[PDB]
Order: structure tokens, then C-alpha cells, then sequence
């Protein structure tokens, strides 16, 4: 029983780690999109100002 | 080999830059300042 | 093809192990930082009720530092308050 | 798309007696050989082609032969309630018993009747046009089913060869038993069953007794209930050919998805939902729970613990209103479940089929009418555990040369006893090797 | 939401099991004739039509005559509810046909015309079981069932 | 007899949880690598900015 | 004029093709009797592409049923719009594949391939201007994978100058229906890289979760499942069958979509997709269509495109729209998410428009993508192959008719080559 | 012939993956060592203020 | 052009928003089937601030309901006008916050905010010009406080330059429905003092008193209170949807009301609020409305202005009146109640007029005051917090879920320094 409880608690710990990692994945994707949009905007601004 | 051991000392440095003495101090000071 | 597969597997394994070790070390340092910032804020918290007397002089009216007498100034301030 | 069924021995003939009444109830055939003039339940004409062949003006006959040396059971069938159903030439009755002797059933009286049996089967197959396979029904624990069954299997194999052979074989229980020479008869039959029959479906007696005690809540069951539920399993297996569904198989997908190795073919059977009429209307029946029920060790038809073994491949037939979704979901859940473990030979070991026909219940039966059902046929190593258990008692009884005088008087010798012993031992060796 | 969290699909719709229990094995059979001699090839042909009282579904079977010019095909139309009406189809989702849209057991009157997917069948005979069921339930007289 | 049956079931449950935790380990490693690659992409994009 | 000849191989292929012919016949306006009842003349002028008028306007589809199952024959005949196909075209064997690629490609094929080829040659010379071949079939079966592949090899030998669309469903372990899927796949995909001109790869789990969240269906049977596939297949010939402001045939699609001869593995999707209960609440516009189509959850493959980069992509629009907004939206979905494209090919996206939306809607679109993410699925099935081959399991059934181990190892070699080159170009 | 170019194409493919994989591992390591350097700088900043304000009387940087 | 996204949190916020949407839909004259049936054409030129046209006259609100129980959704759809909301916007939990701020901000947030944020992102991208967000919630419940604060923090983070109107109803000891109201309110305001841009503070006690004294209803239900709040929360934004002789939008109101970047808690009130018995016996002129507007009993909060001073006060008049008359009325109020107004700010009153009054009435007024008396409620709740927190009562339910002890001390530090800042400028 002690081994089983230890292994199970390891299990939900790893699960919550994975879930937090997935949340980070989504946040990084959103950052990617917004940053690329700003890249395009600043490139156009550079051409116009030059 | 060489790169592996280099990374090992790098990690040891970057994780023991601060002393366990200072960690215990931080905990004790936190308790004392709470009271 | 065997050489190619062995090389790629070795590169993947080295990347994986570096990522795991670095993540563990970074978690340890983040845990170290979490306690520190709590100490800084709670010190800021108790200072609200302090009088400006001890705000200006919280201590009094050349070797290294030992770990037993390490909190004498804080104990002096605590005794003043008590 | 027809198959041919042969029944040998008391157990085989009784199981077939159940199977054929179940079939005629499914297809709406009256027990006197023809379908009625007004009541028309037939879901599709020619749907009986697999089992019944119409003869001229409204008289269907089965694609089956019953044969046994004992005349008692055969004449009981002749004088029973299904008199006109069978063709009076399929019923082969001998004169005197095999009397629990493999040598007697295979050598002395064996030679006399096998030629007539194979001659009748030849005419049956010639009348048939799309013959798919053979369905043999026997118990190896007796004399007739072991000897005559093995001899007929060997001769049919050397005659036809390529066609698949499904042998639904009843084996002795670890505790329940009715004869004494059953270890001898079983190993002697197995020595040839292993290398002739394509797929051997395991069946026990004590396991089914416990099943009908636990689910149907009958405390004192008989052979009739056992044969009825075996017939239900066979009907569920052949429904893929008999009826139409959204995802179906035939007799060849079994031998293709279920036999990874030429000498590893021993199938565990299971069926759900076994529920009585009292609890049928109160309990909730759907794919998730029927699939879960079809996997607990107390719900398989042979006494052997699947937990000790690791599955090779599982084939799941669904009958009735079943959609691909809930079966796929149940499959995902049963795969992620840990109490059962798969071996690494086959990462994808599920073969699913769906058919639109709901199960039928015979009038006066102990099973209530339900919307759907599932039947499972699986591979494991608990079968090898069973073989080791049987071989232990075989060698222990043989060490004292008990009962060998009957065999040597019939005309056989200890050589094939030694050969069967070493063959079975090699078989457990093969299972324990593949289990790695 | 219940389907999201896990719920029996048949219990989602409900009101299914009473009808199956009440009429598990009740089928109405009709002998239809399809007249299409106005088209270029082929002639008028008889078929049979099964109406399953378990699900109110229709299945049209084709009867083959010996030495005919037609490929033997046991079934002519799959067992399903017959639309009985035209519905504006969608390329993504096939129409879901409800009971008031589909045919009912009381629709067949032994002398009318059924618009089965454009085909105009004329049913002209029915089994004695079907006649007895009609007289018992729909209060039909003997003359109508003739 | 009861102790033996419970013990056998309990070993089986231990094996179940063990390999489930192993699968969780592998999933965590894959998530870590994907996080690293997206982070690299983010740094390239902010460099362009 | 331009003719697409359509073959249905295997149970899955036949059942998908039945729905495809249903959809196309409904679009072109004929009732299941086989007579024309359409309203506008736009349906008649291009009716020759798929149908042939015999006598009395009794249009007959140019389709070729190929299997070993009289049961599937009865199913096709029983399904609505099932009697239109030709009894002459009902070419079927009697034995049964029994889920074996070796049986489907060597033993029974050796006798039935002659009949299937001379029939297909019959319609090939019946039509005036042959445009291409399309074959709908599975990949894990015996009579769908092996027999279809052998037919593909023979047709490629016969007509080396024709486009080939193969609509093939590829398995997944999560939704597994049989045991020898890795073997059947490896063989069929080993042959299709040389033989097939391009392949629209599909799977069952992607369609499942699409009807889960997009369509919000409760009980998604195969009748619901194959409908999206049929819609995509009908959409891919919108330019051929209907007028537009930018025409694009199969060859035009392929040239803009295939930079190297062995990269012709396309993943497909359809828009708009929405549930019935929220139709009235949702707007219809090109930006919304583009945002729906470029999402991973609208794709019909179990390959997350964010794990790779698109080599190239194409859009087939339908309905009265604005070319300027179409081009601007393609530019936006190429510029904002630029990291998910390839840098040495400018203008990764090719767009085209047609003048006729499908019936029951007002504006539609089909997305086709040659993206590198499919190497994940190929790696998955290659691992399935290796695990079973590592002690030759289920292999005596294959070797029992003439198979050897050389072709088995060559198939794995070629799969390694495909996945290696995808990872190379990432 | 076909397997001849596949042999050399494999050589070109092998050359390509050598360059891509080696540079990718270097870049991520440089990134994360810079990040851990920033974090340890922050920690050293945190250590200094606690000593200097509360109870230090002295503070001393390490070598590096 | 300018756009306000709407979000409803918790049971209280959900019902308040449900009534508010009915009110605004009736004001714009749309049928509860989503179609247009009104008469004054001026309604539909500025419905894009709140509505999206779906298909031929069908309009959908730009709102998102969010909570963790199905009962609220069932009630709002069962109620009238409940058929106008888009079903895709119904982000919805399953387990319930259990009146627990830790559940609302750390347990179910981590699993549901990712879902609720993408939909609001899509809704914000749907419009061109973002003006702000409108979050309706309470400060005593679990999901009303924790989920609301977490969502507003995320929204502030991802749109750093947009306005936020948070209608927060606060607990009062005399009207208490739960036991941990201070534990929830302090933690929620701890985040509202940084993230939100303007918090309309409300409580049920003042609403009951208004319904009893001036309205003289016998048994008022929650519906009447929600309808009473709807008047002010709709009149605040009438300047966007209708023309006026002196317009003032959200940012203009904010920059005038807020002198310092922390003091953004405003009390609100509406005029007239007259019993139907006395409707005929009173005159409706701007001088008459000023008395009921500045009456301390008319404020929507249990905070007496006479125990403090006003910093700024804004007057949103609706209807056609005299700008000079409005200005002189406000001047007279400021001169007479000179001590009640702060000294170092001349002209503590901002005024603006919109030409379209609410239907039925030809004249109406809305008052928004940022007085320094509002610290009374914060003292009121902070004393309760300290009383419960000295003994650590009920503290396990929060400590065993993810926060620690010092968070509550931090929240009290912020509360105490906020009331200190009010007292400082008083
Ligand atoms: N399940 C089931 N088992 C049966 C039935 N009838 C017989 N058996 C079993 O079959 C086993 C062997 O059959 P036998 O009783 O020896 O009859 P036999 O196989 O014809 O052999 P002989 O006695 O030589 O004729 C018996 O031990 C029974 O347990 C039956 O109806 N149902
Ligand atoms: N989408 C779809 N897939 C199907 C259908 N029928 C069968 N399949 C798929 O076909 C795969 C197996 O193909 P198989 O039946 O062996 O083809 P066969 O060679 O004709 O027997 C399974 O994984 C099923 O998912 C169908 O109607 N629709
Ligand atoms: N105005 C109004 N206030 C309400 C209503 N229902 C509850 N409240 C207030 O909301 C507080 C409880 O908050 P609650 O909705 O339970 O928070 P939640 O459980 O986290 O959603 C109580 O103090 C009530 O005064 C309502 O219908 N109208
Ligand atoms: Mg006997």
C-alpha cells in the first residue's frame, strides 16, 4: 500500500506538471502570433519612414 | 566527456552559489519577522 | 543509414538530458527565489506599524560572521518592541 | 457463403441440438422445416444461406452432420421434437460405445465409420458452392470425441487442406469431472488437434456453471443451459455472415488477426450481457458497461486467470444497436486500463466488428431480451497454464502405468503416450517463450 | 453537456425501449407493383415491402424470377425510415427524418400509390397477419383489406 | 487465501501505476521539448522586432 | 470534355464512394431514378464529367466497383442512389480477401485484375478526353489496399500521362479496427510513392473529433462520417464542373503543390463547418472561413500542423465573393504566422474561386495542404511495423502465398526515406 | 540506378541534419545559460538587500 | 466604431446581465427573437457597439456568460430574451466554486480561463475599434470574485491600453447571505485596486432601501433590483449609442473623475425613481431632478456622502434640455454644499447631455460620484476581516488549496493604505 500510494502521488504530480506545460505551450503560441504581427507592422513602418 | 563535466561544474556553481547557511537564515528570519 | 540513425539518436538524447537537468536546476533556483521575495515583502509589511524612531535607527541608540549570533540586530529590535 | 458443421460425441451432439433450434428461431423457420405463411420476420431473404439450404418447395435442411457410435443420443434426436428438420441421412448412429477409450474410438471402430462420414461430407460440400470453413463440436475428455474427432479431422485436412477449421472443444475442469481417463483422452486428442485444427476455441464446464450461478442466479443448472449459451455465442460469432452490419468480418479475419504463430491458436471466449429477466429492466445496458463486463475474469467461459497472462489479440463482435463511437471509446478506456496488460508483439491488438441484428432469446429461456450484445474471442497464456495443469495430472497418473492395459489391448502402445507428453511439454515451452 | 461528460447515446434520445419490447418481432409485409413501361427499357415489376413495427422503418426487397435479365440482388432498398417528403439537403449533415415526416403504419390503404424516392409503387396485397393487425388496431373493415 | 488474492491484485495495481507514471514521464519530456522550441521561435521573433 | 474516371476499392472505399455519388448526383440535380430533374442549365452543360446519358436521360455514373464481397454489392445496391451504377460495372469476385494484403495483391488479384483492367479500358475509350483517375479505397484492408494498389500499378503502366488522386484512409492506434494495419499500410504506401501521382491522406479519428466539436453531433455513424469526405471530393472538382474567375484543374493544382516528385501527400479540410443549433447565430464571411480553415482542428488528419511547416497550400473557394479580400486574407495568413511556412519558397499559398456554391449553403471552401507534419503519422505507422517485424509476428499468413522478407524490408527502407526527407526539409 | 542517388541523397541528407541539429543544441544551451545567469544575478541582488537592511554588517560577492 | 465587450460572472452577475440585455434590447427596439421591430430609426445606427448582425435582421449580443454551475444557464435561457445569446459564447464549468475564492482563482481558473480567454479574444478581434470591457459581478461569492479578478488581470495583461468597467456589488453586514464575505471581498479588491480601471460599487442594502422608501414596493424580488441597476448601467453608455449636445465617452469620464491612479471606486445613482402613485403629482425639470440626484438616500451604495467630501462628480443627462440650466443647477449645488466639496479642485462637477432619453421618459439623469466617504465600506469590511482572521477561522479551506498566510496580510495592507489615502486627501 505504501508503494502504491507513493506511485499514485508521483502520477498526479507528473500530470499537473504536464498540464502546466501545456498551458505554457498555448501562451507561447499566442505570443508568437502577436509578435509576428508587430514584426509585419514595424517592417511596413520602416519602409514608409525610409 | 569534457563538455559533460564542464556542464556539471557549471550547474554545481549556479545551484550552490548561495549557501545552505543563507537558506536557513532566510527561513529563520522569515519566521522571526512573522512573529 | 545506421550511422545517420545513431547520430540523430545521440543528438536527441543529449538535448533531452540537458533540458531535464536544466529544468531541475531552474526549478531549484526558482524555489530559492520564492522564499527570498516573501522575506522582503513581509519585512515591508511590519514596517508600516513601526515608529519612525526605529525606522531611522533600527539597530542602536572585523571578522567573518557566524551562524549562531547571526540575528542579533533583529533580536534587539524585537526586544525593543516587546 | 456457407460453412459446414460436424458434431461428434455426446457433448457435441447436445450443443448442436441447442445451436440448431437457436438458428431456426433466429431465421423464423418452424421446427417442421418450413417458414409460416403469415408471420414473416425474415430480415432478408437468403439470410439463411449459411446454414439452411432450401429444397424444392419450401423445406429447409441444415448444413450439419451428427455422428457418434453410441445410438442412444442420435435416436433421441430422431424421436425428439426436431424430427423433420434434419435429413435422415446426416444422422449417423453406430452400434456400440467408445467407452472413454481414445484407442477404441480412433482405431477399432474408427476405421468403420469415417469413410461413410467423409463420403457424406463430400456430397454436402459438393452441394455447397461457396464453402467457407468447418465447425467441429466435441469434447476431448471422452472417447468418441477424442478418437473419432481426431481421425476425422486428420482425414478432412488431408482431403481439403486450405479451408479453415474452427473447433469448439469442451475440456475437463480442474475440479469438476465426470470421467477418469480424461487426462489420457485429452492429451491424445490434443497431439493431433494442435497440428490439424486452425483455431481451437476453449470451453470449460465449471466456468460456465459459475457464470450462470453469478449472473442468471440459477443455483442448480444443467447441461441444457450450458448448451443454450454456447449456442448463443456461436450465433453471435456467425452473425457476421448471416446478417448485415456496418462493420463485418467472415471466417478468414479470425485466422488472419488471431493466429500470430502457426502453432499458437487457442481462443478464450466471452459474452455479454448475461442478465436475467428480473434485473434486465432495472440495470442500465450500453456499450461501455457491456465492454467492461466482457473483460472481468469472472465473465469468461474457461476457468483460467487472464491476469497471469498477457493478451495477444482480441476480436469483438457487436450485435444490435451499436455505433462506432461508444465502442471506440470503450476500447480506448480498456487500453488505458492497467489491470490488464498487453504484450509488445502487437501494439494494435483489437479487431472490432458491428452488426445490426439484436440478439434473440428462445421462448421459455433464462435470458431476457436486450437491445445489444458483445462477444469476445481473445488470445493469452492462461491457456498454456491450463495445459500445464492438465499435463501434471497426466504424468502423475501415467507414472504408475494406470489404465494403460485397455489401450494396449485395443492395440496401441506407450510410444504415442511419450510423443504426446513431449509435444504438450513443447507447447507450454512455446507459450512461455512467446510470453516474453 | 451530458454527452460531453459521458452518457448513454440511446438514453440521450430516450423513448426507444418500450416500442422494441412491445413489438420486437412484428413486421407488416406488402406486395407492391412498380409500373414503369413508359420508360425505354424494362417492364413493370413486383417487389415486397417490410415495415418493422419495432422501429417504424421500411425495407424494400426485390423478388427475382428465373431466367430473368436482372442481376440477382436480394435487397432493393436499405432498412431505414422512408422520407415520404422532399427536404432541403445539406452537404455537411444528412437530413434527420422525424416520425411525422416519415410514413406511418396507417398510411398504406391497399390501393393508393407510394412515392418511394420518386418511384411510384402500387401496393396490391398484404399478408393475413398484416390484415388482422390492421383490423385490430386501425379499425379497418374487411372490404378495405381485400 | 484472502491475503494471497489481495496481494496479487495489489502487485498488479502497482505495475499499472508504474507504467502509467512512465508514460507521464515521456509526455512531460515531449512537452518540455516543445516548450523549448517555441521559446526559441519567440526569441527569434523578438530579435526581429 | 475533361473526364475523371472513378474507382471504388474495398469496403471503406465503396461505402465512401456511394455517398460521394449521392452528393454529386444531388448537386447535378437527378433523382435516384436516374432522370434529370434539375432547374438551372448550369447542371447540364458539364454533366459529361461524371455521368453518361444512355437513353431517355437515364444517366449512369462512370464508376467502377471493385471488391470481393457480394455483401458490399448488396449494400451499395440497397443504399439510396445505389441502383444508378451499371450492373456491367459491378465487377466483383467470390472468394473474399480476408484482410490480407498478399491475398489482395497476388493470389486473387492475378485472376480478377484482367477483368478490372479491361472494364476500365472500356470506359477509358468510351470517353473522349480523359483527364484523370481517382480511386477511393482504404489502406488497412486486403481488397482495398492490395487490389487497389495493383490496379494503380497497371493503370500507371497503361496511361503514363494522367493525374491520379488516391483517397486513402490511413489508420491510427487510438482508433484501431484490425491487427495487420502496419503491414497493409507499409505495403500500400511503399507502392504509392512511385505509382500514385498524389494522395489525399485521411483518417477516422480526425473526422470523429471534427463531428464532435465542429458539427456537435451526438451519435456520429459512418453515414455522418463519410459525408465530409464526399463533400471534399465533390469540392475538389468545382473548377472542372462549374465556371469561375480562376480555373484550376488537377494538373494545375498539382504543379503549384508539388515541388519535388515524391512529396504528394496532401491533407485536406472543408469550410464552413458548424452545428445545426448555431447556424442562425453565425455570420458567413471570408475572414471567418479563412480562420476556420487554417485551424488545426478543422483538418482531416491526426497530424498537428503546428509541429511542422507548410511547404505549400491551396484553397478552392466557391460562391460570389471578392478576389481582393481572398488575396488579402491569404497574405495575412502567410505573413502573421510566417514561422509555420518555408522560407525558400515565396507565395506558399495558391487560391482559386468558383461561381457556384454547393446546394444548401451560399459560400464554401476546401483547403488542401502539402505540409511536413504528416511525417509524424508515418513515423507512428513505421514504429507499428517495426515492433511486429522484430520477431516476424503474423508473418506466416503473408509468406504462405509467395511473400518474402526482401519486400518487407524495402517498404521500411522507403518509409524511412520519406520521413528522413521531411525532417530534412523542416 | 535509383538506389545510387538515394545513397548520395542520403549523404546530402546526412550532411544537412549534422548542421541543423548541432546549431540548434548550441543555441538553446546559450539561451538557457543566459537565463540562469539572469536568475542568479537576481538572487545575488536579493541576498545583498537582506544582509544590508536587516542584519548583514558586511556583504561579499563571489568570484563569478 | 467603439466597442464594449460584455462579460457576466457568477450567479449575481449573470442575472444582472440577463436583465440588462433585455433592457438594452428593448431600448434599441429589437424583437426577443433577435429581429428588428422598432420605430425610431436612430436605434440601429449605433447597435454595432453591442450587437452583431448574423443573417438578415438577426442580431446577437457581444457578451460572454461565465460561471461554474448549469442552473444559472438554465434559468437565463428559460427566461425571456434568452434566445438571443450565441450558444458558442456559453463557456461553462461543471464542478462549482463552492463560494470559495481559492476555487475561483486557483483551482478551476487554471482549467477554465484558457477556454474563456480564447473566446473573448475572438470576440474582440471580431470588432475593429476596441473601446473597453464590461464585467458584471459580486464581491462576496467564489466565482464572482476569484474568477472575475483572474479574468480581468489576464485581460489587462493582454490589452494593456483598454478601458474596464467593472460593476461590482459588494457585501454588507446588514444584508449577508454567506459567512466569508470579508475573506472574499478583501482578496477581490486586492486585485481590483490594480487591474480594474473603474469599479461601480453597489450593495443590496441601498437597493432595498430605495425600493422601500421612494419606490414604496411591498415585496421586491431580485428582478426589480436587477432592473433598477440596469437603468444606470445602461445610461452610463448612452453617450456612445446616441447623439448629444455635449458628448462624453468612457475615457473622458475616467480622466475627469479620477485624480490619482488608484482612486477608481465610484458610487452611482439614477433619476427619477418615483412610485407610480406619485408619478402624476410631481414635476420633471432639471432643478427638480438635481435634488433627487444629490439626495444622500438616492445613492446606490450604503455610504453617506455627508460623512466625507466629493472629489469629482459626473452628471449624465438624457433628453433635450438647457445646457445653461444644467450648468447653473450644478453651480448652485456646488456653492450651497461647499464644505461637502474638496477645496483644492475648482469645479468638482463634470456634466454632459445626450439627446435620446430612455423610452417612456422624456428626461432622465445619472449621477457618478467619486467621493471620499466610500472608505466607510472598506473600514466596515476590514474590521470584519480582522475579527475573523485573528482566530484563523475558516482559513483551512483556503490554505489547503494553494494560497498561504501572508496573502491575507498583504490584502489588508493594501486595504488599510487605500483608506489611509482617502483620509489623507480628505
Ligand atoms: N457443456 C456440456 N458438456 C457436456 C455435455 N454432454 C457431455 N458433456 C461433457 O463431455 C465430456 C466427455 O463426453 P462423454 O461423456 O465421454 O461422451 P463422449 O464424448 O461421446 O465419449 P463416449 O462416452 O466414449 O461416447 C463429459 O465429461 C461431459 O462433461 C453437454 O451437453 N454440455
Ligand atoms: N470513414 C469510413 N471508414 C470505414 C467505413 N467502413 C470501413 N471503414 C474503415 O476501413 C478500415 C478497414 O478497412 P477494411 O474493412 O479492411 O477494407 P476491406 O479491404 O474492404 O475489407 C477500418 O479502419 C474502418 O475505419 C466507412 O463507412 N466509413
Ligand atoms: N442584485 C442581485 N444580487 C444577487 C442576486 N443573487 C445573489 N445576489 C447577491 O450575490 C451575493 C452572492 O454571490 P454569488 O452569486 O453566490 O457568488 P458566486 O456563487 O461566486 O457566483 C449575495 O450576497 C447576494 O446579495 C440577484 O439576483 N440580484
Ligand atoms: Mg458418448
Amino acid at each position: 500500500f505504501q508503494k502504491k500510494r507513493r506511485l499514485e502521488q508521483q502520477l498526479e504530480g507528473q500530470g499537473k506538471a504536464i498540464k502546466g506545460l501545456t498551458s505554457a505551450m498555448g501562451r507561447l503560441h499566442v505570443d508568437l502570433t502577436r509578435v509576428n504581427g508587430l514584426i509585419a507592422a514595424n517592417s511596413a513602418a520602416r519602409q514608409a519612414l525610409a | 566527456r569534457r563538455a559533460a563535466e564542464r556542464e556539471q561544474e557549471f550547474w554545481s556553481r549556479m545551484t550552490h552559489v548561495i549557501s545552505d547557511k543563507h537558506t536557513r537564515v532566510w527561513g529563520a528570519l522569515e519566521k522571526q519577522l512573522e512573529k | 543509414k545506421s550511422s545517420m540513425d545513431a547520430f540523430r539518436a545521440g543528438q536527441a538524447e543529449r538535448l533531452k538530458q540537458l533540458s531535464l537537468a536544466s529544468s531541475g536546476a531552474m526549478e531549484t533556483l526558482r524555489g530559492k527565489l520564492a522564499v527570498a521575495e516573501n522575506v522582503l515583502k513581509l519585512a515591508e509589511l511590519a514596517r508600516k506599524y513601526e515608529t519612525e524612531q526605529e525606522k531611522v535607527l533600527p539597530f542602536w541608540n572585523g571578522s567573518e560572521v557566524d551562524e549562531w549570533d547571526y540575528l542579533n540586530c533583529f533580536f534587539r529590535r524585537y526586544n525593543k518592541a516587546l | 457463403r456457407e460453412v459446414i458443421s460436424i458434431h461428434i460425441g455426446q457433448a457435441g451432439i447436445q450443443v448442436g441440438n441447442a445451436c440448431w433450434e437457436l438458428y431456426c428461431l433466429e431465421h423464423g423457420i418452424q421446427p417442421d422445416g418450413q417458414m409460416p405463411s403469415d408471420k414473416t420476420i425474415g430480415g432478408g431473404d437468403d439470410a439463411f444461406n449459411t446454414f439452411f439450404s432450401e429444397t424444392g418447395a419450401g423445406k429447409h435442411v441444415p448444413r450439419c452432420i451428427f455422428l457418434d457410435l453410441e445410438p442412444t443420443v442420435v435416436d433421441e434426436v430422431r424421436t425428439g421434437t426436431y424430427r423433420q428438420l434434419f435429413h435422415p441421412e446426416q444422422l449417423i448412429s453406430g452400434k456400440e460405445d467408445a467407452a472413454n477409450n481414445f484407442a477404441r474410438g480412433h482405431y477399432t471402430i474408427g476405421k468403420e465409420i469415417v469413410d461413410l462420414a467423409l463420403d457424406r461430407i463430400r456430397k454436402l460440400a459438393d452441394n455447397c458452392t461457396g464453402l467457407q470453413g468447418f465447425l467441429v463440436f466435441n469434447a476431448v475428455g471422452g472417447g468418441t470425441g477424442s478418437g473419432l474427432g481426431s481421425l476425422l479431422l486428420e482425414r478432412l485436412s488431408v482431403d481439403y487442406g486450405k479451408k479453415s477449421k474452427l473447433g469448439f472443444t469442451v475440456y475437463p475442469s480442474p475440479q469438476v469431472s465426470t470421467a477418469v481417463v480424461e487426462p489420457y483422452n485429452s492429451v491424445l486428442s490434443t497431439h493431433s488437434l494442435l497440428e490439424h485444427t486452425d483455431v481451437a476455441v476453449m470451453l470449460d464446464n465449471e466456468a460456465i456453471y459459475d457464470i450462470c450461478r453469478r449472473s442468471l442466479d440459477i443455483e442448480r443448472p444443467t447441461y441444457t443451459n450450458l448448451n443454450r449459451l454456447i449456442a448463443q455465442v456461436i450465433s453471435s460469432l456467425t452473425a457476421s455472415l448471416r446478417f448485415d452490419g456496418a462493420l463485418n468480418v467472415d471466417i478468414t479475419e479470425f485466422q488472419t488477426n488471431l493466429v500470430p504463430y502457426p502453432r499458437i491458436h487457442f481462443m478464450l471466449s466471452s459474452y455479454a450481457p448475461i442478465i436475467s429477466a428480473e434485473k434486465a429492466y432495472h440495470e442500465q445496458l450500453s456499450v461501455a458497461e457491456i465492454t467492461n463486463a466482457a473483460f472481468e475474469p469472472a465473465s469468461m467461459m474457461v476457468k483460467c486467470d487472464p491476469r497471469h497472462g498477457k493478451y495477444m489479440a482480441c476480436c469483438l463482435m457487436y450485435r444490435g444497436d451499436v455505433v462506432p463511437k461508444d465502442v471506440n471509446a470503450s476500447v480506448a478506456t480498456i487500453k488505458t486500463k492497467r489491470t490488464i496488460q498487453f504484450v509488445d508483439w502487437c501494439p494494435t491488438g483489437f479487431k472490432c466488428g458491428i452488426n445490426y441484428q439484436p440478439p434473440t432469446v428462445v421462448p421459455g429461456g433464462d435470458l431476457a431480451k436486450v437491445q445489444r450484445a458483445v462477444c469476445m474471442i481473445s488470445n493469452s497464456t492462461a491457456i498454456g497454464e491450463i495445459f500445464s495443469r492438465l499435463d501434471h495430472k497426466f504424468d502423475l497418473m501415467y507414472a504408475k502405468r494406470a489404465f494403460v492395459h485397455w489401450y494396449v489391448g485395443e492395440g496401441m502402445e506407450e510410444g504415442e503416450f511419450s510423443e504426446a507428453r513431449e509435444d504438450l511439454a513443447a507447447l507450454e515451452k512455446d507459450f512461455e517463450e512467446v510470453g516474453a | 453537456v451530458e454527452a460531453r461528460l459521458g452518457k448513454p447515446s440511446h438514453l440521450l434520445d430516450g423513448d426507444r425501449l418500450r416500442q422494441f419490447l412491445e413489438n420486437n418481432k412484428k413486421v407488416l409485409r406488402f406486395w407492391c407493383v412498380w409500373d414503369e413501361r413508359t420508360t425505354m427499357y424494362g417492364d413493370r415489376r413486383p417487389y415486397v415491402l417490410h415495415y418493422y413495427l419495432e422501429d417504424d422503418s421500411v425495407e424494400v426487397l426485390e423478388i427475382n424470377e428465373n431466367n430473368s435479365g436482372r442481376d440477382p440482388f436480394p435487397v432493393f432498398l436499405k432498412r431505414g425510415p422512408l422520407p415520404k417528403v422532399a427536404v432541403k439537403t445539406n452537404t455537411t449533415l444528412n437530413p434527420k427524418f422525424r416520425k411525422d415526416q416519415c410514413y406511418n403504419a396507417g398510411d398504406f390503404r391497399l390501393g393508393l400509390f407510394i412515392n418511394v424516392l420518386g418511384r411510384d409503387f402500387y401496393l396490391h396485397d398484404a399478408d393475413t397477419f398484416t390484415k388482422q393487425w390492421y383490423k385490430d388496431n386501425l379499425g379497418y373493415t374487411d372490404e378495405e383489406m381485400s | 487465501a484472502k491475503l494471497d488474492e489481495t496481494i496479487s491484485t495489489l502487485k498488479l495495481e502497482n505495475d499499472m501505476v508504474s507504467r502509467q507514471v512512465k508514460g507521464s514521464v515521456e509526455a512531460r519530456e515531449k512537452a518540455l521539448v516543445d516548450h523549448d522550441v517555441l521559446a526559441l521561435e519567440v526569441k527569434r521573433l523578438r530579435d526581429i522586432l | 470534355m475533361r473526364e475523371i474516371v472513378h474507382i471504388q476499392g474495398g469496403q471503406c472505399g465503396n461505402q465512401i464512394g456511394a455517398k460521394f455519388w449521392e452528393v454529386v448526383s444531388d448537386e447535378h440535380g437527378i433523382d435516384p431514378t436516374g432522370t434529370y430533374h434539375g432547374d438551372s442549365d448550369l447542371q447540364l452543360e458539364r454533366i459529361n464529367v461524371y455521368f453518361n446519358e444512355a437513353t431517355g436521360g437515364r444517366y449512369v455514373p462512370r464508376a467502377i466497383l471493385m471488391d470481393l464481397e457480394p455483401g458490399t454489392m448488396d449494400s451499395v445496391r440497397s443504399g439510396p442512389y445505389g441502383q444508378i451504377f451499371r450492373p456491367d460495372n459491378f465487377v466483383f469476385g467470390q472468394t473474399g480477401a480476408g484482410n490480407n494484403w498478399a491475398k489482395g495483391h497476388y493470389t486473387e488479384g492475378a485472376e480478377l485484375i484482367d477483368s478490372v483492367l479491361d472494364v476500365v479500358r472500356k470506359e477509358a475509350e468510351s470517353c473522349d478526353c480523359l483527364q484523370g483517375f481517382q480511386v477511393c479505397h482504404s489502406l488497412g484492408g486486403g481488397t482495398g489496399s492490395g487490389m487497389g494498389t495493383l490496379l494503380i500499378s497497371k493503370i500507371r503502366e497503361e496511361y503514363p500521362d494522367r493525374m491520379m488522386l488516391t483517397f486513402s484512409v490511413v489508420p491510427s492506434p487510438k482508433v484501431s479496427d484490425t491487427v495487420v494495419e502496419p503491414y497493409n499500410a507499409t505495403l500500400s504506401v511503399h507502392q504509392l510513392v512511385e505509382n500514385a501521382d498524389e494522395c489525399m491522406v485521411l483518417d477516422n479519428e480526425a473526422l470523429y473529433d471534427i463531428c464532435f466539436r465542429t458539427l456537435k453531433l451526438t451519435t456520429p455513424t459512418f453515414g455522418d462520417l463519410n459525408h465530409l469526405i464526399s463533400a471534399v471530393m465533390s469540392g475538389i472538382t468545382c473548377c472542372l464542373r462549374f465556371p469561375g474567375q480562376l480555373n484550376a484543374d488537377l494538373r494545375k493544382l498539382a504543379v503549384n503543390l508539388i515541388p519535388f516528385p515524391r512529396l504528394h501527400f496532401f491533407m485536406v479540410g472543408f469550410t464552413p463547418l458548424t452545428s445545426r443549433g448555431s447556424q442562425q447565430y453565425r455570420a458567413l464571411t471570408v475572414p471567418e472561413l479563412t480562420q476556420q480553415m487554417w485551424d488545426a482542428k478543422n483538418m482531416m488528419c491526426a497530424a498537428d500542423p503546428r509541429h511542422g511547416r507548410y511547404l505549400t497550400a491551396s484553397a478552392l473557394f466557391r460562391g460570389r465573393m471578392s478576389t481582393k479580400e481572398v488575396d488579402e486574407q491569404m497574405l495575412n495568413v502567410q505573413n502573421k504566422n510566417s514561422s509555420y511556412f518555408v522560407e525558400w519558397i515565396p507565395n506558399n499559398v495558391k487560391s482559386s474561386v468558383c461561381d457556384i456554391p454547393p446546394k444548401g449553403l451560399k459560400m464554401s471552401a476546401t483547403f488542401i495542404g502539402n505540409s511536413t507534419a504528416i511525417q509524424e503519422m508515418f513515423k507512428r505507422v513505421s514504429e507499428q511495423f517495426t515492433a511486429m517485424f522484430r520477431r516476424k509476428a503474423f508473418l506466416h499468413w503473408y509468406t504462405g502465398e509467395g511473400m518474402d522478407e526482401m519486400e518487407f524490408t524495402e517498404a521500411e527502407s522507403n518509409m524511412n526515406d520519406l520521413v528522413s526527407e521531411y525532417q530534412q526539409y523542416q | 540506378k535509383r538506389i545510387t542517388e538515394q545513397f548520395k541523397d542520403l549523404q546530402s541528407k546526412f550532411r544537412h541534419f549534422e548542421l541543423v541539429d548541432t546549431k540548434k543544441y548550441k543555441e538553446v544551451w546559450g539561451m538557457k545559460e543566459a537565463d540562469v545567469a539572469a536568475l542568479v544575478r537576481q538572487l545575488l541582488q536579493a541576498d545583498k538587500v537582506l544582509h544590508e537592511q536587516q542584519l548583514g554588517w558586511d556583504w561579499r560577492p563571489p568570484d563569478d
